[PDB]
RNA sequence: AACGCGACGAUACUACCCGCACGUUGUAGACGUAUAAGAAUAGGCUCCGGCCUCGUAUCCUAGCAGGCGAUUCCUCCGCCGGCCUCGAAGUGGCCGUCGGUAAUUCGCGUAUUGCAAUUUAGACACGCGCGGGAUCAAAUCCUUUGCAGACGACUUAGAUGUG
RNA sequence: CCCACCCAUACCCCGCCCUCAGGGUAGAAACGAUGCCCUGAGGAGUAGGCGGCCGUGGAGGUCAGUGACGAAGCCUAGGGCGUGAGCCCGGGUCGAACGGCCUCUAGUGCAGAUCUUGGUGGUAGUAGCA
RNA sequence: AAGGGAAGCGCUUGUGACCAGACUUGCGCCCGGCGGAUCAUCCGGUGUUCUCACCGGUGCACUCCGCCGGGCUCAGGCCAG
């Protein structure tokens, strides 16, 4: 149900509702997904498909950079300067996004941003949260 | 102005314990899923998670609200009533109370 | 020793008898009547229990107790003038407030703080005590994180 | 070293007492278990509902026996001798002082324990 | 469906006091809110003289000594009847019996807080959908005024002021309808080719 | 009914009413807690065209838990006033002002809660605080009375008056 | 007459305890061999039979045992071990002796006996004090 | 703290109150700064289990014994996915 390019359905963590795009499918249950940010808010992120949903809205990706999505798909690209930012961030302000990171992400989104501006209304779609209704069954809805 | 819901379970009702004529089972506890009827509807549902969510009296790490977590286990007669297994029995008290059921593991 | 060790010896008055030849069930209750009384006002009361115009209501030990008007003031029909326990605890508030007076206490704010009876060796009498007092994190990431966004937004 | 040995998780079959029955109603009769040896009442007859009786099927794991749950087997030690006999057991065997030693000698106890990678059980009593 | 709602008022006409009191009573130790209204208009199976014959041996099982407390209470009301039946479906001598039972509330005919809400109905209990064309049913409110109720003719003119009441509203209803459907096609075609064939495909 | 209810008078303190700061306050258990014809069932509804197994229906539902700014929109919502309405255990409409408001499209922000951890978010009730208006009470004991009485209880009377 | 479903300590799989049965373990790098390892089966219980353990007073040997820097005893909404009888530790009190281990010894283990002695309850501030 | 014509008891939660454990890092490698001379081999004596050790001599910068300013690996507690 799951293919490099389909949008999914956050069902935990703080993106809950939150649909987004899957780009890469990785190893031992991590799926690479993003927003793209410009839409709905959420980074570039790992999460895990036992806590997606797979919708059947499949979204082109020709025309993206496939070598740049390889290369947050490695083991350390998340939780490296992890140690660091947390450490350092102990009158709040906001912790800065790794100039590596925002700067890869400005890639990635403007390629699949050009690519949903071109299907009806799927801004508005990926930008809106999933929410359960009064009557609505899972088990009989299809995504 | 969202002016919308936010809800991502499925609502249920905690009805009574696994039990027979007299005697009763705390282990395993009987849930009524809001929507299902059929053994097929709890079929989807088997092994979602379940957290049954109380308020108590002391604020312990930030909040007074307790979580008591299970997950549905196998279907119950033929009306849609699920078992489910709960870390913890719950306190029943809680007969004909409310539990969250969500969606997580996810196989669609 | 007394029974009340968490108050201060220097801020209290304490009265104490022993082997006293008067019955251990009236005493106990006018001991809980006059409890957390005013020195004054449970010195008037018991004087007026000698002079049977007031009345100590009988909670615990009151089997087959005659009723009297008097009991409406506590909202009790079995009540009762125990004259002799009442001249004995006169006796002991005189003594706690002669000891007041010695160590320096305003004897016009002493309240009966602690009082108490107990059985003495056997005709059942009983010890009386009393003391008067002047009147007067583990926080997780996730809720971090919330809490320091809802402090920015 | 303070870590003990690697062990199965420790189990335990029955957390509460034996109860004696009718202890709760009388109290000349302490909590100690006694078997009733009355031909008809229905804790030795095994009715439902009632005091269950201690059985060896209650026993605990060969293994996991006699062991704290930080995975150590109490041994009662007087002195430095006896620490010093504990020596060549630190990862299985945990110190406990007797109750009857005087404070200078558990300080002593206390010392070679430490010095010894011995746990002790009792090592906060008189500080 | 299996929905849950916060209160559920069920209208009590036509409805087998037995069966209607089952699913309310499962209803309650569920954990669901019930208001019955219309007792009076609740139906039992059977005929007339043996509902009054039973409910007269009811009237004759009495406490000897002391009436007034440890007696059979005989409640003549028909909410009461109903409460009744619910009550001896409901472990009402346990904590959780008697925190069903407060759940439970009964009238007798649609109090005004009432009068405005929704009403269910269970099929489940319903006599046309249940009883056989051919036989016989008695009437709760009859029984009751029959036994000593007091109070079915102020029941009845408060019924009649409410179905007045209800009828103008029913005015106002065609009104706001016959005006929705005049602007549903005025404005059917200001708006949108692409939207409305979109909405027939899509099913609306 | 001494653990059923209604109307009314006076309510000193306390704080009676009003607004929010809320509460490490409670709740057999919010998460869209949305939805009024009546009546019949061997019949009914209607705009009078027709329609009725089917509430698997209607409404509402997008936006940092829902930000800021624009083209465009007169639609929805709430608070206060005015005119009336609702009494079965008491409310809604109309007008008006005031505040908010994607039916279309766009821009600038969301990151880091690190692969999930109740999305602490509702209502009523209760309590501490201020700053605005206001109020300024009784009962019991005591004495007396005898329409009352085993004791309580009850009917009476004690503030300048036919005491 | 047909279908599905509920559950007993019953039946099936797995874990653990105990018992019984059947095997292995020395030119010892060898073992609380009264030990250890492997396999299988069984598990209600009166009268009765057998075995192992827990506890008490005193005796011999031993722990070059504990102790006024606190023995024993007692109290504990404080803990740990054992299936259990019981054993060990922490806190408070206390003041002068006590304990573990192998044998010996016996006036050695209590809920009953209308048990013995002593102390104390409800009845009850009641009957009653002519 | 509980209490509408008994209490007490078993199994299992929940609330409130109160606590015992667990951890505080250990092990081994790559660096540098060190402080030192108990590296090896050989020689004489001694004791032993007749080939193994102990003493004194010899041996002092990629040889041995400890510390520090760093880096890496592994093993490490509770609840989980």
């Amino acid at each position: 149900s799951l293919q490099p390019g389909t949008v999914l359905i956050l069902l935990a963590g703080r993106f809950r509702g939150k649909r987004v795009v899957l780009l890469k499918c990785l190893d031992q249950g991590v799926l690479l997904v993003t927003g793209p940010f410009k839409i709905n808010g959420v980074p570039l992120r790992r999460v895990n498909a036992r806590y997606v949903i797979a919708t059947s809205v499949k979204v082109d990706l020709t025309g993206v950079d496939q070598a740049k999505i390889d290369e947050v798909a490695q083991p350390k690209y998340f939780t490296a300067e992890k140690a660091k930012e947390k450490a350092s961030e102990e009158k709040p302000q906001k912790k800065p996004v790794s100039s590596t990171r925002a700067a890869d992400q400005k890639a990635i989104d403007k390629a699949l941003i050009a690519n949903i501006k071109k299907v009806d209304m799927l801004a508005s779609y990926l930008a809106s949260s999933f929410s359960l209704r009064k009557g609505d069954k899972p088990h009989l809805m299809k995504f | 102005p969202s002016e919308a819901g936010h809800r991502l379970y499925v609502k249920g009702r905690h009805l009574s314990y696994q039990r027979g004529r007299r005697n009763t089972h705390p282990k395993t506890s009987l849930i009524k899923i809001e929507g299902v009827d059929d053994t097929a509807a709890a079929n989807f549902y088997l092994g979602k998670r379940v957290a049954y969510v109380y308020r108590a009296q002391k604020e312990v790490r930030g909040t007074k609200i307790r979580v008591i977590w299970g997950k549905i286990t196998r279907p119950h007669g033929n009306s849609g009533v699920v078992r489910a297994k709960f870390t913890h029995p719950l306190p029943a008290r809680s007969f004909g109370a409310s539990v969250r059921i969500m969606l997580y593991p996810s196989s669609i | 020793r007394y029974a009340a060790t968490e108050i201060a010896p220097t801020k209290s008055a304490r009265a104490r008898g022993s082997y006293l030849r008067v019955s251990f069930k009236n005493t106990r209750e006018t001991a809980q009547a006059i409890n957390g009384w005013k020195l004054q006002r449970a010195l008037t009361f018991l004087q007026n229990v000698i002079d049977k115009k007031e009345a100590v209501p009988m909670r615990r030990y009151a089997g087959s107790t005659g009723r009297t008007a008097q009991g409406k003031q506590w909202g009790v029909s079995r009540a009762r003038w125990p004259v002799k326990s009442a001249q004995f605890l006169i006796g002991l508030l005189k003594n706690a407030e002669a000891n007041a007076d010695a160590k320096g206490l305003d004897t016009g704010n002493l309240i009966i703080k602690h009082i108490q009876v107990n059985q003495a060796p056997k005709s059942n009498p009983c010890h009386i005590e009393l003391i008067l007092t002047e009147a007067e994190s583990h926080l997780s990431s996730r809720q971090r994180g919330v809490r320091i966004r809802r402090a920015l937004t | 070293m303070v870590a003990a040995k690697k062990h199965v998780p420790i189990v335990k079959k029955r957390t509460k007492r034996f109860m004696r029955h009718q202890s709760d109603r009388f109290k000349c009769l302490d909590s100690a278990w006694r078997k009733p040896k009355g031909i008809d009442n229905r804790v030795r007859r095994r009715f439902k509902g009632n005091l269950a009786m201690p059985s060896i099927g209650y026993g605990s794991n060969k293994k996991t026996k006699h062991m704290m749950p930080s995975g150590h087997k109490a041994f009662l030690v007087h002195n430095v001798k006896d620490v010093e006999l504990l020596l060549m057991h630190n990862r299985t065997y945990a110190a406990e002082i007797a109750h009857n030693v005087s404070s200078r000698k558990r300080i002593d106890i206390i010392t070679r324990a430490k010095q010894l990678g011995v746990k002790v059980t009792n090592a906060k009593a008189k500080v | 469906m299996s929905s849950f709602e916060s209160v559920v008022v069920i209208d009590g006409k036509g409805h087998l006091l037995g069966r209607l009191a089952s699913i309310v009573a499962k209803q309650l130790l569920s954990g669901q809110k019930i208001v019955v209204v219309r007792c009076e208009a609740l139906n039992i199976s059977g005929e007339f003289f043996r509902a009054k014959l039973k409910y007269h041996a009811y009237l004759r099982k009495m406490t000897r000594y002391n009436p007034t407390r440890g007696g059979p209470f005989h409640f003549r009301a028909p909410s009461r009847i109903f409460y009744k039946a619910v009550r001896g479906m409901i472990p009402h001598k346990t904590a959780r019996g008697a925190a069903a039972l407060e759940r439970l509330k009964v009238f007798e005919g649609v109090p005004p807080p009432y009068d405005k809400k929704k009403k269910m109905v269970v099929p489940q209990a319903l006599r046309v959908l249940r009883l056989q064309p051919g036989r016989k049913y008695c009437t709760v409110g009859r029984l009751s005024h029959e036994v000593g109720w007091k109070y079915q003719d102020v029941v009845a003119r408060l019924e009649e002021r409410r179905k007045a009441k209800g009828a103008a509203y029913y005015e106002r209803k065609k009104l706001a309808a016959r005006q929705l459907s005049e602007a549903k096609k005025a404005a059917a075609a200001k708006v949108d080719p692409k939207v409305s064939e979109a909405l027939a495909a899509y099913g609306y």
